[PDB]
């Protein structure tokens, strides 16, 4: 079964997903950012020293 | 044979697949516990049991 849902890019929040398919009982997901990082592509001029 | 008395239907799931999917519930008032036949009385609706 397909589902989409958007959730908010905050460390430590407790996002929670609720999924209800017709022939069944309802369910609750939770999904929580416990980390992030985010690199640039470096690529090198000089050095200096 | 039971004599069955003010008796009412609700439909909990429906989805019309090749399978069976939809179920039935009866509420019924009766004298005795017995074996007894249930039937539909259309085509649009076809029974299990």
């Amino acid at each position: 079964y397909e589902h989409s849902t958007v959730m908010p890019n905050v460390v430590g929040f407790p996002y929670k997903a609720h999924i209800e398919r017709p022939g069944y009982s309802p369910l609750t997901l939770q999904m929580q950012v416990v980390e992030t990082s985010l690199e640039p592509t470096l690529n090198l001029e000089y050095i200096t020293c | 044979a039971p004599t069955i008395i003010d008796l009412t239907c609700t439909v909990a799931t429906c989805t019309h697949s090749s399978d069976f999917g939809g179920v039935l519930t009866l509420t019924y008032k009766t004298d005795k516990n017995g074996d007894c036949s249930v039937h539909s009385h259309s085509n649009v609706a076809t029974l299990q049991e």
